[PDB]
This record gives C-alpha cells, structure tokens and sequence, in this order.
RNA sequence: UCGCUGGCAGUCGGCAGAGCGAGAAAGAGAGUGGCGCGGACGCUACGCCGCGACGAGUAGGAGGGCCGCUGCGGUGAGCCU
RNA sequence: GGCCCGGGGGCCACGGCGUCCCCCGCGAGCGCACGGGGUCGGCGGCGAUGUCGGCUACCCACCCGACCCGUCUUGAAACAC
RNA sequence: UUACAGCCCCGCCCCGGCAGCAGCAGCUCGCCGAAUCCCGGGGCCGAGGGAGCGAGACCCGUGCCGCCGCGCUCUCCCCCC
C-alpha cells in the first residue's frame, strides 16, 4: 500500500577527469552518507523506470507506457556514501539526476 | 638502487611465493607448478624433489640455489593494494626505491 | 591440455596434492588452538571465581 | 556382510578428520583384520524357434554428431544441494513479504521445506495469506518471535504438494489444512497483545524512514 | 605472430585385443632345458591438433590476400528473353 | 643437539612369521569428495491485430571526447602553400 | 616540608606478594606467524569437450575417469533415538 524501495540518484558515470566509463553508473542513495553506513544496500537490485511512446508488455498485467532498465548494486564508491552500480544497458545520459528506485528484496538480513 | 626495492624475505614470504605465483622454466615455456613431478623431472638430479625442499633450498640457500632460482620463473606481482609512498625516493626519505632491511614482508604480503 | 591453477593457499586438497604433510600440519594447530582456548577460558572461570 | 557403521573420524574442519592415519589403523582395528588371496533372449514360436535380440541396431544415424563432453566432478543436480538458512529466520518468527502480490504485508514463519522455499503461512483471518511457499532471500526477517514450537503441521504438505500443476480453482484439502493450521496458530497469537493488528497492518516506507538507519 | 624447426600415417578391429605423461638410459620381446557379428569424429599432411611468450611505429624492407579490373588457354553436361 | 645418547596423558605414513650378521612384488568390494576449467535428474510469466525480437542501417536527444586534409619541415590547426 | 592532600627519589622486605600480560578497561605505546587457523559477505567469470573404467582369448560390461585426501564391509561386542 506504500512505497517499497530506496529513492537514489543518478549523479553520473563512473570517469576520471576526461575519460567516460558508460559500463558503471554512480548511484546517490538518499539519507547514507558514509562508507561505512553504505554497506547494507550492497547487492541491492536497482530499477530506472522511465515512460515511453508506444505501449510494451507488462508482466503480470496489460500494457502500458512503463518500462525499466535493471541492474544492481556493486560496491561503495568514496567516503560519502556513493556507490556503483551496473545496469544491464547502460543509462541513457538524460536520466543524470533522476529517481532511481534501489530495492530491498535481494536481502541478506 | 633507484630502480628497485628490496629486502629480507621471511619463511612465509618464501611459501606464499613459491606456492602462489610459482612457475617454472621447462623447456624455456613458462609452466605452472601444478605437481611435484614437473619439479622432479627438472630438478631431481640435485635431490631436490618436492615443493618443500625447493622451498627449503631457496630459504637456506644450500648449494643448488643457482639451478633452483634459474629454474624458477620471475614472479610477475600485481600492483602494491593501499598504494606506495613515493617511487622515486629512497625508503630512508619516506620513498619505495632501495633496501628496506625486513618491511619487504610487509610489501611482499600487500603485493600479493 | 592446460590445466587450471588452483591456489593452494585457499584450496586444501592442492595443497595436499603437492605437500601431504600440510594436513597433519594444520590437525596439529587446530587441536592446540582449542586446546589453549579452553584452558584460557578455564583460568578466566578461575580469575572470575577469587574476584 | 556386516551392518555399516558410523564413521569412526569426528570431522574437526569439513575435509579433515580429527584422528591421525595410524590412529584411525588402530581404531579400525585393521591390525587383526589383515586379509589376503543377457544379450539375446530365446522366444518359441508356432517354423521352429528364434532368438530374439532385445538391442536392435538404430535404423537411423543422424548426418553428423556431437562429441562426448569431458566429465567434472562437483556438479550436482539441484535436487540434492545443500540447503541452507539465515541464523536469523528461525521457526514463529515474523516475516516481510517483499515481490509477490502479497508484498509489504507480515507473516508467520513454520519450516524449511525440501528444497529450500520457507512455507510461509499468514492468517487468512489477518491479512489474506495462505500456505504458501516463499523464497528466503525476497523476505526480511524481524526480531519477533511465537513460540510456534508446540504446533503440529501435517506431514503431506510438500514441495510436490505445493507445485503448480498447469482458470485456477482452490481445492477442499487445501481448505482444510489451512483451517486446521490457523485453529492450531491463531490462539499463539492471540495471547500476545497488539500483535494480530502488527500482522494485519502493511509494511511501508514513508519520508525520513532509511532502512539502514531502522532496526528491524 | 613467433617459438617448440612440438604431436598425428596407429582408422595397427572377430586374421581383433584397444597402452606409450611418466623423476631418474634401454623389451605389453620370442622361444631351450633344469551364444549375440558389434566398436563416434578424424588426416584438403600446402591438413588437423597441443602448449608457451609476445603485439607502438614515419623513411624503408618482406610475406599473405577465397581483395578488386581487363584480356587469353583450360574447365564448370555453369547462368540467361 | 645427539630418531630428545642411555639406565630405573598424548602422539605416530608404527604393525607377521623364519633365520645368518651388527652394536645395545597381482585381496576384493562399494561410498564420499576443497581432487586434470559448470551444471541443475530446478523453476516462473507473456503471447493474433497489437504485441515480441532484429547489435548493425534512417532520423532525433543527451553525456564524455573531438581543430582540416595533402605536403616540405627540428617544429602545422596555423596569420605557410 | 605532612598535618585534615599529595608528589619524588634511597635501602630492607623471595626481582616484597597477587592478578594479568604488547590486555575486551574494544585505542597507553611495537614487530610478527612452520611462533596460524576458522567462519561469513559482496562483485566478475564458466574458457575446453572420446581423460575412459572393467573383463579378456574363459570376456564383449559400462559411461563416476586419472592423481590426491578420506569413509564402511568382508572381526566381534556395547551404548543412544
Ligand atoms: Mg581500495
Ligand atoms: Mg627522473
Ligand atoms: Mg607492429
Ligand atoms: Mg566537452
Ligand atoms: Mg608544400
Ligand atoms: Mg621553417
Ligand atoms: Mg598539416
Ligand atoms: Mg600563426
Ligand atoms: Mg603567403
Ligand atoms: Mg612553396
């Protein structure tokens, strides 16, 4: 009846100064703010759930205008709580500071 | 000097080598050391026979040190995990280049 | 055919496989390390019991 | 032959027996235990009687074949995996239904089935949950526990009971078995106060709730 | 790509007997006395297979092109209102 | 340190009879596996006029990168041709 | 100049005695591991495909095979669910 996932943001690639790296996205999970307090969404499944034109199938349901990209959650990336994460298609560069959902269920509690 | 560090290895640094990222020259091809037949076929005629005492020759040198380290393979190391202090110093300057007397266990151990 | 290095640090029966005296080895510490441990928990019973 | 008996090394570590080599020679007692030293098938018939083959050649060879796999060792089929349990999901503990249609809402714990899937249960009284099998790591574990220990659950209930079999009609045995687990569970529960409205009520995050912050 | 100038003619089959990887030269040696008819693939040897290490490049050198264009001798019982 | 020379609870790649001398060459069976490179003898949904798949190729959007080629020259994006 | 607080050094008390010990009072200060082991978690990956085993001129099986490490039976008792 609510909300069921973790809300992140999108900041960027993974990149040096001058170099891109499409293969591994940089997460921002709202409320961690440390390395150390980062650690319980790692191996979290992640979600980038977008609108299109033309209506896809749905699983479990009619279809509709949603559709998503999945990938997961890798490791801790720097002392403020960012983290990587690799989706299987890499983020299209208009999602930079958008929602990304971070999910609960592949679980280890 | 400038170019290398070096040291003192330990007995477990010896092993953790040796067993780790051990291969020999057979054939002048590089061969991983999988069994103790490779190194008996190599090295038997010195009575060295075993992984043990190669190891046991290259820790107490004894005689056949030569033919037993030409017969080892150069380790290939991966990158020092932590990061170093300066390459191009002196270890007495706070660098990496020359002769640490016994912290090569340290680096050892960090570089693999 | 190339066979697959396995290490022996982190796979025991390689390790026996090239040195079979590892596995008495490692029976030995063991053993002790249990044994010290309870004798150390013992003198802690001992230590907490003249407290 | 001899009755098996159990092995004589307590493991210490998993690959490792306690006792030495010899000192198993003696337990073994192997000291005074030294020892030393189709095709066709004939069918009468009503002439004379012939021999019939029950392995017939094929009749047909396909134009070109695969080759026999090189074989490995620790491949086991699935049927007999170890299986195994987090330490914190013990047997009446409260459960947190995460993906299915069921998702969010809390449920009692009973067993680990054969194959690794928790049978969950849930009051259909409470929140509209049956027996039903879940999978141990899409749930979160909470630290409230029903001392569930003196409850019988029938024996029949399995993974073979519980298979989806191919619109879907629910069946009277499932009925009654779950009548018979909620009469045997409801009063546990009811002894404990607040708690059937814990378990009617939905899991949820709202503004400021961070899952790491929360202890569970 | 280079090296090993490595391996494979052993597909040795009812006229049968399945091998050549294993620390330490050289005989799966010969002889003299004391029922059911069965067994995958392979090897254009200019082929196939197995290990190791290696891979920057202007001027320039060499090799391979079942890359490409036009014409001649052969050949495809080649193609086409 | 000498198999911790020798006399008067725990561990071990210790394990017959036969004798001369020294000091003091072939047992059977099964089973599990940290053992010469992945398998399941495990599953679930969605599918006929609107859905599924189609890297590549048509257009567009965004992030990072990105100076116009040929040439002589130590030196080219050159306000060098 | 110890009194209504203390502090610092001398000699005698078994190095005065008792824990403990590079200390869970989780950080007062080191170097380590043949004087070292166990358990857990996250991430990427699955390259190769006839390795045989067993009977044998009495046999024509079978597809878990090699090296390594083990377990039970072909001895006899006892104990527990
Ligand atoms: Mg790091
Ligand atoms: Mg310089
Ligand atoms: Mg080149
Ligand atoms: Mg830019
Ligand atoms: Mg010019
Ligand atoms: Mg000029
Ligand atoms: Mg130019
Ligand atoms: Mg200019
Ligand atoms: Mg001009
Ligand atoms: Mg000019």
């Amino acid at each position: 009846s609510g909300r069921l996932w973790c809300k992140a943001i999108f900041a960027g690639y993974k990149r040096g100064l001058r170099n891109q790296r499409e293969h591994t996205a940089l997460l921002k999970i709202e409320g961690v703010y440390a390395r150390d307090e980062t650690e319980f969404y790692l191996g979290k499944r992640c979600a980038y759930v977008y609108k299109a034109k033309n209506n896809t199938v749905t699983p479990g349901g009619k279809p509709n205008k949603t559709r998503v990209i999945w990938g997961k959650v890798t490791r801790a990336h720097g002392n403020s709580g960012m983290v990587r994460a690799k989706f299987r298609s890499n983020l299209p560069a208009k999602a930079i500071g958008h929602r990304i959902r971070v999910m609960l269920y592949p679980s280890r509690i | 000097e400038p170019y290398i560090a070096w040291g003192y290895p330990n007995l477990k640094s010896v092993n953790e080598l040796i067993y780790k990222r051990g291969y020999g020259k057979i054939n002048k091809k590089r061969i991983a050391l999988t069994d103790n037949t490779l190194i008996a076929r190599s090295l038997g005629k010195y009575n060295i026979i075993c992984m043990e005492d190669l190891i046991h020759e290259i820790y107490t040198v004894g005689k056949h040190f030569k033919e037993a380290n030409n017969f080892l393979w150069p380790f290939k190391l991966s990158s020092p995990r932590g990061g170093m202090k300066k390459k191009t110093t002196h270890f007495v300057e706070g660098g990496d280049a020359g002769n640490r007397e016994d912290q090569i266990n340290r680096l050892i151990r960090r570089m693999n | 055919r190339r066979v697959l290095k396995k290490n022996p640090l982190k796979n025991l029966r390689i390790m026996l496989k090239l040195n079979p005296y590892a596995k008495t080895m490692r029976r030995n510490t063991i053993l002790r390390q249990a044994r010290n441990h309870k004798l150390r928990v013992e003198r802690a019973a001992a230590a907490l019991a003249a407290k | 032959k001899g009755k098996p008996h159990c092995s004589r090394n307590p493991v210490l570590v998993r690959g490792i027996g306690r006792y030495s080599r010899s000192a198993m020679y003696s337990r073994k007692a192997l000291y005074k235990r030294k020892y030393a030293a189709l095709a066709t098938v004939t069918k009468p018939v009503g002439g004379g009687t012939r021999v019939v083959k029950l392995r017939k050649m094929p009749r047909y060879y396909p134009t070109e074949d695969v080759p026999r796999k090189l074989l490995s060792h620790g491949k086991k089929p699935f049927s007999q995996h170890v299986r195994k349990l987090r330490a914190s999901i013990t047997p009446g503990t409260i459960l947190i239904i995460l993906t299915g249609r069921h998702r969010g809402k809390r449920v009692v714990f009973l067993k680990q089935l054969s194959s690794g899937l928790l049978l969950v249960t849930g009051p259909l009284s409470l929140n509209r949950v049956p027996l039903r099998r879940t999978h141990q790591k899409f749930v979160i574990a909470t630290s409230t526990k029903i001392d569930i220990s003196g409850v019988k659950i029938p024996k029949h209930l399995t993974d073979a009971y519980f298979k989806k079999k191919k619109k879907y009609e629910i069946t009277e045995q499932r009925k009654v078995d779950q009548k018979a687990v909620d009469s045997q569970i409801l009063p546990k529960i009811k002894a404990v106060p607040q708690l059937q409205g814990y378990l009617r009520s939905v899991f949820a995050l709202t503004n400021g709730v961070y899952p790491h912050k929360l202890v569970f």
